[PDB]
């Protein structure tokens, strides 16, 4: 920036010494301009008789990022519309024709009626024959991811809570409690106030671990 | 200007460099209009 | 240092600008040399610096405002029925997030002599002036354009509580305009279809209905356009009315001002009065906005 | 060819042309200064003409008032040379501009290919298991083309 | 001359949400209510605070 | 044009900090402030993606209050946040230590319940902090309590 | 045109505004050949 | 210009076509300038 | 003169999705039958409301 606060052009008789990265004096302009300066460009023209040079000096504020085009590629390679950001959808069928393991999502901003398209599922644990495997029901909603922003490389990051399908566990400042609940009802859950580990089915079957009472129940 | 990028190569015709002057003129005003209208 | 501009006819001048030098510039030619010197209002100061911030429980026009009195500005703006609970403006200008903000609203901003006043447009008040076309007109040029009409607006957003789509139809202003066809004409011509304005989160109600109405008030005002040039007076300011006569039915009627141009030189002081709005929103043309 | 020339019907002495909207021709006491008509390859077809026009002894501009340079009507144009005319645009009327200067008073119509119907409205959209060529197909014909 | 219209009446049924107990309800909100030969929209206002 | 012309927009993913975890309008949301934007004040309520959730059912762990996290922003708009995931640093060590060798997976709470698997030894240890444990041993091959 | 940003300030020379009206033709046809090179 | 769009329509003042080719060559030289400018 | 053609006739069996109980199909609603020969395709449309 300081190296932008005075700018110009010169033009004068032509000499070959005058090459950007030199310092020339300039004098007779008054006090506000008078001094030594830096320049930055030339300009050599050859016609009709005489040889002319325009000498600039001082830079341009603007970084190279900032002022120049098509430094990167077209939003999902220029072969289709893009789509940013991350997006809300459903989930309308979890067998895969194909094999890939994917899974059918409508995106309701797009589309709430058609069936929608097949994405990846995200799992936090995942490999050869191995993992920790949950999937969504049908008419769950969903957070979906895009690579490359292209709308058909839709990728499942996670499942949503929201007033019409509430959280089991009351929301608290404490956090005390905290678990696996299923649909069956099967149960597992931590106390961490009570350290107390409690492993329970729908009709009655459990184990307890409680360091308040000091004992193992079956 | 106050920019070496803006300049043109100066061609002339031997038709018989007055008219070399008002095109050069032209091409001031309008890179003047274009600048101005990225301001805010 | 600030600088005021006043002109007039035999020594009746009255004032035209107020504001602060910015800029000098030298201009040497073979047998020429001048000074330029340019100015700008103190608005200036709300577009030099990018900030962060968290707002709370305010209305658009509190945080309006805010935004102008921290740099010492005069203001004047009309009220908003809707109340945010927080909302967040990041790496942007004060200048810029206010535009943003402003135009969901179907606002428009006034600057003059150091005050900012925000304003819905009033095409009710009276004319200013008549410029007729075989009396007093120097220059005139006019377009009307049948691509910028509607057929309706609708706005959507994910309704989370029920697990559904929300949807907001925009109501027709009926704004009274210039020339003697009807938007409603024009925009049946190519495509009946609904424009829909789509937004992928949630959004309360109140503010789904404002942005498919100010969509609407806005292409309305962009029907007839044009500029009109005639011998110079001091009353003519953006956001008044004019009187056209004598150009064809078509665009006879009154004008609403959207911009003016003195020019004062060689013995003459003229006006360009521009009327009717450009349909682009702030969010679109202008660039750099971003990081 | 290598006659040297350009191949005509007949001499290149008198340029002839029609307007004609809706059906016909528009009547002969109106002044058609210029004709312009362009096309090129992955984009839509347009037209201009200039028409002379406005009285200020009179307050007004008679062919502006008039039905036939409406937005919305249909504009065929044919050129040739000592009335062989051949067609060479179609489309519809979509502006009306006029320009005033201290000697001059001008209007200025636009017209553009049918075309422009595809260029209006933003869709979305899920297809299933078709070709591209058969996407393009439908894209098209849902506007009548 | 002729007689002017009389508006209708109507009786709703509230439920609250799960994690609240106790609200007021604002005399004169406003209602939804459908559409007309025109397409435009109904309003049902409240009478007095509940 | 980014966040629907509505609003700045916000690329990528950001950092934040969790300061309260009791929504007052029921939708589950946690409040996080975001440091690169400003790290003084409150911060804003964001939705939280669980690895399983439904009507009454899932796998449901909340952050601490100052725990960090990793945010999305829905359509990039700033109001719009989603909270994807919790990170450890060295100011808040991971219980079990780094090696390319993966022998050592499991959970372990706030109050020293844990729950671990250790593949090496095809073992499976519950325990709590004040020594009631169930223990699978396959290199013992043996069950105790 | 029929907007008031690409107007340009009027700077006669005393070479004694022909000129004046030469210059302004080529401003307006420049940018007439720019607003239609967005059209699709 | 190597490109049709770049064209104008050419329209003539009776004021009694010189005029006309010298407004042309100014619309040439301006569009050579801005497409250097995007040059690295 | 020649004589004009006689559309045909078929029944289907449909099936419901797993979350829904009971649903109305139209009249009018359109079914997908294939291309002919020319590569157009062919339309079938439902009868009664069912």
């Amino acid at each position: 920036q300081q190296l932008a606060k005075t700018r110009g052009r010169i033009k004068f008789q032509g000499i070959p010494t005058v090459k950007p990265g030199v310092n020339l004096l300039l004098e007779g302009v008054g006090d506000r301009f008078n001094g030594k300066v830096f320049i930055t460009g030339v300009n050599h023209q050859i016609s009709e008789g005489n040889w002319t040079v325009d000498a600039q000096f001082g830079l341009n504020p603007e970084w190279f990022s900032e002022s120049e085009s098509n430094i990167h590629t077209p939003p999902a390679a220029g072969l289709t519309a893009a789509i940013s950001g991350l997006h809300v959808g459903l989930v309308t069928d979890l067998e895969d024709p194909d094999g890939e393991d994917r899974i059918k999502v409508k995106i309701p901003i797009i589309n709430n009626e058609e069936e929608g398209v097949w994405c990846r599922q995200a799992f936090p644990d995942a490999g050869n024959e191995r993992g920790i495997t949950f999937r969504p029901e049908i008419e769950d909603e969903v957070i979906v991811g895009f690579i490359n922003e292209d709308p058909n490389d839709a990728v499942v990051l996670g499942m949503l809570h929201s007033s019409a399908n509430p959280n089991p566990i009351e929301a608290s400042n404490d956090n005390h409690e905290k678990g696996i609940q299923t649909r069956s009802g099967i149960k597992m859950i931590f106390n961490d106030e009570k350290s107390i580990l409690q492993i329970e089915t729908p009709t009655g079957n459990l184990v307890t671990l409680d360091d308040d009472a000091g004992s193992i129940t079956i | 200007p106050i920019e070496i990028k803006e300049l043109h190569i100066k061609i002339t015709v031997d038709d018989s460099e007055d008219k070399q002057q008002l095109v050069a003129q032209c091409v001031e005003q309008v890179l003047d209009v274009l600048k101005s209208q990225k301001e805010r | 240092k600030e600088i005021e501009i006043t002109v007039g006819y035999h020594s009746d001048d009255e004032t035209i600008f107020k504001g602060v030098v910015i800029r000098q510039n030298l201009k040497i030619r073979n047998n020429q040399s001048i000074l330029i010197v340019e100015s700008r209002d103190m608005a200036v100061k709300m577009t030099l610096r990018r900030k962060s911030k968290y707002f709370y429980e305010l209305s658009d026009s509190d945080i309006l405002e805010e935004l102008i009195s921290n740099h010492g500005l005069e203001a004047d703006v009309a009220s908003t029925e809707n109340q945010h609970t927080e909302l967040v403006q990041y790496d942007v200008t004060d200048w810029d997030f206010m535009m943003l903000r402003l135009q969901a609203n179907g606002l428009l901003c006034l600057v003059d002599d150091g005050k900012v006043s925000i304003q819905k447009p009033d095409l009710s008040s009276e004319a200013l002036e008549t410029v007729t076309f075989g009396a007093t007109i120097l220059e005139f040029d006019a377009e009307m354009d049948a691509r910028n009409q509607l057929p309706k607006v609708v706005s959507q957003a994910w309704n989370m509580s029920d697990q559904e789509l929300l949807e907001k139809e925009g109501v027709d202003p009926s704004l009274e305009t210039n020339g003697n066809i009807s938007s409603s004409d024009l925009a049946s011509l190519f495509d009946q279809e609904e424009e829909v304005l789509r937004h992928g989160g949630s959004k309360k109600d109140g503010s789904l209905q404002e942005w498919a109405n100010a969509k609407w008030t806005f292409q309305q005002l962009a029907k007839t356009r044009g500029r009109i040039k005639f011998q110079g007076i001091p009353t003519v300011k953006p956001g008044v009315n004019l009187l056209l006569e004598g150009v064809g039915d078509r665009f006879n009627g009154k004008v609403f001002i959207t911009g003016v141009n003195h020019q004062i030189s060689e013995g003459n002081w003229t006006v360009d009065a521009q009327f009717g709005l450009n349909p682009e929103w702030f969010s679109e043309s202008e660039s750099n906005i971003h990081t | 060819n290598n006659s040297g020339t350009i191949e005509t019907s007949q001499s290149v002495d008198r340029v002839t042309h029609k307007i004609l909207i809706d059906g016909s021709e528009i009547p002969g006491t109106y002044q058609v200064k210029s004709i312009q008509v362009t096309k090129e390859v992955n984009r839509i077809p347009t037209a201009r003409l200039v028409i002379l026009d406005g009285d200020a002894a009179e307050r007004d501009f008679k062919v502006s008032n008039s039905d036939h340079f409406v937005p919305g009507k249909e504009i065929e144009i044919t050129v040739g040379y000592h009335s062989d005319d051949e067609t060479i645009f179609k489309g519809v009327v979509i502006r009306q501009n006029l320009k005033i200067r201290n000697n001059q008073s001008i209007l200025i119509v636009e017209s553009r290919d049918m075309a422009v119907k595809m260029t209006l409205r933003r869709k979305s959209k899920y297809f299933y298991e078709l070709s591209d060529s058969d996407i393009l197909e439908e894209l098209i014909s849902n506007h009548g083309l | 001359e002729k007689q002017a219209l009389s508006p209708d009446h109507v009786f709703l049924i509230f439920e609250l949400a799960k994690n609240v107990s106790q609200e007021k309800l604002d005399e004169g909100t406003e209602v939804d209510g459908g559409k007309d030969d025109t397409g435009k929209k109904n309003t049902y206002l409240t009478s007095f605070e509940t």
